[PDB]
């Protein structure tokens, strides 16, 4: 259902754009009120952490404190994709970035709140 | 609090996910002289006239389906046990589905409810919305709920 | 009513046709301590400071052309006999007549008015709209008018 | 004024240019029992609970290519902390699309109402502000006001 | 000025759609704020009774208690018609159905409040 | 930058339309929130006086007491012009009419509040 694109190597202080495409069922075709799409990251030997969230319906967002003001989560209704623009990158931003979705409105930003996941994409921030 | 009058001015938790969660543990938020916040509801400590009010702020970007946005204040009696709407308002913001390639412009919709009601001791007041995905509590003073005995 | 303070919280008659008719003969509607409802107007029983408020809810489906929606609270003095606007608001939902085949999606426009005024004994308060064809009093808590001596 | 309670109900100056200027020198406008209007702000005369409220009315004709962000905020300026904090805040964005080249600019209207109960200190300053005076509509009475009442 | 279409025979429990078209002077051409269109019914040897009302401007409606939830009054701007969709029909729904209009906003749902009437359409609900 | 058109002779009780076009830098592009356009008039040996103001953004207006209800200031977005429709003209309305602009929002209707002026157009109201 979910597929992440973009990613790879970037210089510290640099920018990168990640994309999450919904394959199979479109984000517009929900049984509930909307699809809730989240971006997560897992640094080697560290627990999976929340990055940003967007509702497909409203486009309303929530960011982790360390990404607020530098990262931007957006939705492309026409291309049925959820993009994550990451600016002011730093070596500890290196992790595998995952896209997650839920057909409904989660009452938590926990990794446990999402059932459907993309395969993930490596983002490496180095000289 | 220098006043003897039951009061509340609760605010949306900016950290809550996909819900409108009322909080008194913030600066410029009140809960005094018997008023309680139990299951996201304001509990009336004594009989009398109360000014009840609430504001919600809705936000969206572009337009999808027709969007029906509600905001209601309801009374839950100790005796009748039933839920009755005291104050209610609706907003349906999407005039047309954003065309395939047109730029999604962010829209904003505030709703204010308020009035004087005779309430009984133990009555519960609820200030609810139907679409938490459209709710905007990102900044202070945008979404609140309060009561004051008069 | 346990309070000694003049009060009113009147509500639109859901059974009224093509008019905004204020009613106190409903549950969660007030009229106490001298306040009267005479010719669809609230009559001030004594001098003092009053918090005056009103809400109307407008509803339409599509756009006919211009749609100018007003909501006003006015003071009618016993002495000067003149009508002066205390609280006033305007809403224009329709930017252009809905194109020939475009979908008529139902829209909703609430308006809230409220403020503190020094009033005289015998003064009349009116809460009026200009377009009853757009008024939405179909459900409880949507359109109300109230006062409280402070 | 027969009441002993600090009060204010100030209104936009209809004669002011490109600004939201609060006035008490009008009929059906209040300023009593210690409340002052100093630098376009309401000054709290004593500690206590206050019901604070404000309404603004926005107006435009047609829509520009740019998006219009309309704000209305009531904020507290403390005597002690000296900082400005928003007590009541609301936003409106009236223009879904740019008015087509030859289409008639139909006039739109957007009211905003703010109101709540707050514990205030003696000497605190209350400000009711907007960001776009070019969209403000104070042409007629009762459209834009700001008030407080000690409870 | 007014002409009702649709109607006739229907099985109890069945549905029927009535239409009211304005000829000559369209509902879009009013001197007042709007045209108010009402649907009425007259069962044999019984007084004419209110069924539903619609404002041509807003599309705001009012239904008689016995029809609220099963009947729907709608306004079709482009085709200059007022439709009445009648579901959950019963033998006592048998009556001649009339369309009525007023160039203005009536302060009553009384038959006396409307001056202009259609010729009527027979609706028979039977096995 | 500013050029007034229209004007000339008109019979008392007559109407006249003045236009103010922005040359070079059009009213559509401003560094500020909007361009504020004002119409002024100067009768011989009398001080320049305010007539009407319009904000290019909103189209919100202000009129001098003696012109309110008879004059209308409008903004023609398409033709990038600010028009002044003058009705119920009287001999003492004879003056040179000037168009003035400011890239921003003035806090006064004073002649001093505007820096950029058109050359002016003569308006003569006589038999």
């Amino acid at each position: 259902q979910l597929q992440e694109s973009g990613g790879g190597l970037v210089q510290p202080g640099g920018s990168l754009r990640l994309s999450c495409a919904a394959s199979g069922r479109t984000f517009s075709d929900h049984s509930g009120y909307t699809y809730t799409i989240g971006w997560f990251r897992q640094a080697p030997g560290k627990e999976r952490e929340f990055v940003a969230r967007i509702y497909w319906s409203s486009g309303n967002t929530y960011y982790a404190d360390s990404v607020k003001g530098r990262f931007a989560i957006s939705r492309d209704i026409a291309k049925n994709t959820v993009d994550l623009t990451m600016n002011n990158l730093e070596p500890e931003d290196t992790a595998v970035y995952y896209c997650a979705a839920r057909d409904g409105i989660p009452t938590s930003r926990s990794v446990e709140s999402y059932n459907y996941w993309g395969q993930g994409t490596q983002v490496t921030v180095s000289s | 609090t220098p006043s003897d009058k039951p009061v509340a001015h609760v605010v949306a938790n900016p950290q809550a996910e996909g819900q409108l969660q009322w909080l008194n543990r913030r600066a410029n938020a009140l809960l005094a002289n018997g008023v309680e916040l139990r299951d996201n509801q304001l509990v009336v400590p004594s009989e009398g006239l109360y000014l009840i009010y609430s504001q919600v702020l809705f936000k969206g970007q572009g337009c999808p389906t027709h969007v029906l946005l509600t905001h209601t204040i309801s009374r839950i009696a100790v005796s009748y046990q039933t839920k009755v709407n005291l104050l209610s308002a609706i907003k349906s913001p999407c005039q047309r589905e954003t065309p395939e390639g047109a730029e999604a412009k962010p829209w904003y919709e505030p709703i204010y409810l308020g009035g004087v009601f005779q309430l009984e001791k133990g009555d519960r007041l609820s200030a609810e919305i139907n679409r938490p995905d459209y709710l905007d509590f990102a900044e202070s003073g945008q979404v609140y709920f309060g009561i004051i005995a008069l």
